[PDB]
């Protein structure tokens, strides 16, 4: 079956001193909004209270979640996630705008849970 | 509340609401409803439950903060900075068939230091 | 007093060696009040007090352990192969220099013959840290399965709950045999809902209830023989009390799988107050098979956000 | 009225370790709603109300100042 292969790299460390990564599952692309609340893994944060979020519509940039080697099977930015977050570092998407795209689909991004309250740059190679 | 809050007042504005028009009643008494929930939404939103911000699941210069030393002491590093790529966790764990495991891209999560404005005061009173 | 011979050589300032009824023992107090109380020579916790209040008496009991019986209560580390590896008492501290007055840390030290399980206890201001790692010296791949059991005690009954855990398949596995046990595995699996076999299910609850015998490993070490995603369950979760208003955290480290025990009603037949829960990871539906040589790291640390 | 008012603002906001309440209810209020496709659309529609003023701030703020 077409799966998809998340890591979902969570914001703190461990104690010991390296990342705990999770790597979900799910089918394909829908939202990615719609995955992280499936699959239980932590996306809002201090906003996962049940008024702390629009409930996937994009008016509050509260689903934001720092995407790595994710060029390859996304969509691009609706002028929500070009809006709501502006002066940003450009790898930051909001789960409910972005989508990794159709059900046949395979690839390997990985995706930084809570860009707010993280301690680590990630060393971003440059691209072109 | 009304042995030690103000409810005497929203009573007589209840009391001299319904003998007046039945439309603007159960309304008034459904806001009243709405009022109590917001405002025990706030309440619960600012006093009740854990921080939300130095909260060890949520804040990560917190957990580099609290552990000034790790788990194993003089194992594992001499301390580690630079922390690579690890998917496969350094279990030298191999591929089927699927898009790709490695490539061009070698990110390092180069994480923030211990030691350093470590307190964080707390909120103590005004 | 041989605790005497560790004080003079390896006792620090919030470093305090015990030994009463010939039994060795230290107290682990940073700058916060936290006490932590390690049973020498048996790589076994007895009790933990950290300050969660901001009174003087912020410090609150989290282990399980009656007055008397050191043996029978509190988190003890156990490591098996299929028989117990650590029961000889040859536990040494081997290093103690850690940090002055904020982190503290007693490692301790012994030998199985191919296994040299040197044993991490720390104490920070905010979590305990149990750190488990062995050495393979001999020509043998050892499979291994190791295991921290954790005893923590809830005030009211009712109030138990682990929040966090939804998602993943649990599979109801009766725990490891452990010299530090306070229900064995006969009767842990004894007098449920969940059958005595692995079989599986799909927990779609945000928090359990401990309230019966249903006691279960999650995670899916089956899946994690496919080497894909295989859906790596959470290390962390809240446990609470709900008697008072506390919880706590569990974040493990290099383990795949954790346990929960539910003593249901028969906690009656051993203790009779403060109702406990079994739980800890483990690597034992699946073990861990090192090499003929290297080393293996696991750690767990229990943690409180409250203080 | 008040103490339902308190009761639902309650149950969604006050964490299980420090909650007056019991488990089995606690446990069965996200066990009733672990859905959220019913809530999908009511939680965003208030949090878009509240968020966009009733929409009367925009509107305002192109039909009467900016009309202007
Ligand atoms: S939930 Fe409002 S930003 Fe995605």
């Amino acid at each position: 079956p077409p799966a998809v292969d998340f890591a979902f790299v969570h914001s703190v460390l461990l104690p010991d001193g390296t990342p705990d990564v999770h790597w979900r599952r799910a089918n394909g692309g829908q939202k990615l909004r719609d995955i992280m609340l499936d699959s239980n893994i932590e996306l809002y944060g201090p906003y996962s209270k049940p008024l702390s979020n629009c409930a996937g519509v994009g008016t509050c940039a509260t689903c934001m979640v720092e995407i790595v080697n994710g060029k390859e099977l996304l969509n691009p930015r609706t002028d929500i996630e070009k809006e709501k977050l502006k002066r940003k570092p450009k790898n930051w998407r909001l789960a409910c705008q972005t989508n990794v795209g159709n059900p046949d689909s395979t690839g390997l991004v990985v995706i930084q849970q809570l860009p707010e309250w993280k301690a680590h740059e990630w060393n971003i190679p440059k691209n072109i | 509340i009304p042995p030690l809050a103000c409810f005497w007042s929203k009573d007589e504005i209840l009391n001299d609401s319904l003998l007046f028009s039945p439309i603007f009643a159960i309304i008034a008494c459904s806001t009243a409803g709405l009022t109590a929930f917001y405002m025990f939404r706030i309440y619960l939103l600012t006093f009740e439950g854990h921080l939300n911000t130095y909260f060890l699941n949520y804040s990560g210069k917190k957990s580099g903060s609290f552990y000034s030393l790790s788990l194993w002491g003089k194992e594992e590093e001499k301390k580690l900075t630079m922390n690579n790529t690890k998917r496969a966790s350094f279990f030298c764990n191999k591929t089927y068939k699927i898009s790709n495991n490695v490539r061009n891209q070698i990110f390092i999560t180069v994480e923030n230091f211990g030691l350093n404005t470590r307190t964080f005061y707390y909120p103590h009173e005004s | 007093i041989n605790t005497e011979k560790l004080e003079d050589k390896f006792g620090r300032k919030g470093i305090k060696f015990s030994e009463s009824n010939n039994i060795p023992m230290v107290e682990l107090k940073v700058r916060n009040g936290s006490s932590l109380k390690l049973s020498l020579s048996d790589a076994h916790v007895l009790s933990y007090k950290p300050k969660v209040y901001w009174k003087d008496e912020g410090f609150e009991e989290v282990l399980y352990t009656v007055d008397g019986d050191e043996s029978r209560g509190g988190v003890g580390v156990v490591i098996v192969n299929g028989s117990s590896v650590i029961s000889g008492c040859d536990w040494s501290v081997k290093d103690t220099d850690s940090d002055a007055i904020d982190a503290l840390q007693i490692e301790l030290s012994c030998t199985a013959g191919v296994l040299d399980i040197t044993y991490i206890v720390s104490l920070y201001p905010v979590s305990m840290a149990t750190a488990l790692v062995v050495k393979n010296n001999g020509r043998k791949p050892v499979t291994l399965k190791p295991g921290i059991m954790s005893y923590l005690r809830f005030k009211k009954r009712s109030g138990a709950g682990i929040q966090g855990l939804k998602g993943c398949s649990y599979c109801p596995n009766p725990p490891l045999s452990s010299p530090f046990e306070l229900l064995s595995p006969s009767e842990a699996m004894k007098a449920e809902e969940g059958e005595k076999p692995g079989i599986w299910a799909v927990e779609d609850s945000v928090i359990t209830l401990l309230e019966k015998k249903m006691s279960r490993i999650y995670g899916a070490p089956p899946a994690e023989r496919l080497k894909a995603v295989y859906n790596t369950p959470p290390s962390k979760f809240e446990t609470i009390d709900q008697g008072r208003g506390l919880f706590f955290r569990m974040i493990r480290i290099g383990f795949e799988e954790m346990y929960v025990g539910s003593p249901g009603s028969m906690w009656d037949k051993y203790g009779k107050q403060h109702y406990f829960v079994c739980t800890g990871p483990t690597s034992m539906l699946v073990p861990v098979d090192v090499a003929s040589g290297e080393t293996w790291r696991g750690a767990m640390v229990i943690e409180h956000d409250n203080l | 009225i008040a103490f339902f008012g308190i009761f639902i603002a309650y149950c969604l906001y006050k964490p299980f370790y420090s909650s007056l309440l019991n488990l089995t209810l606690l446990n069965s209020f996200q066990k009733w709603n672990s859905k959220r496709i019913h809530w999908e659309k009511l939680i965003n529609f208030v949090y878009n109300w509240s968020y966009n003023r009733g929409y009367i701030d925009s509107f305002f703020k192109t039909s009467l100042i900016e009309s202007i």
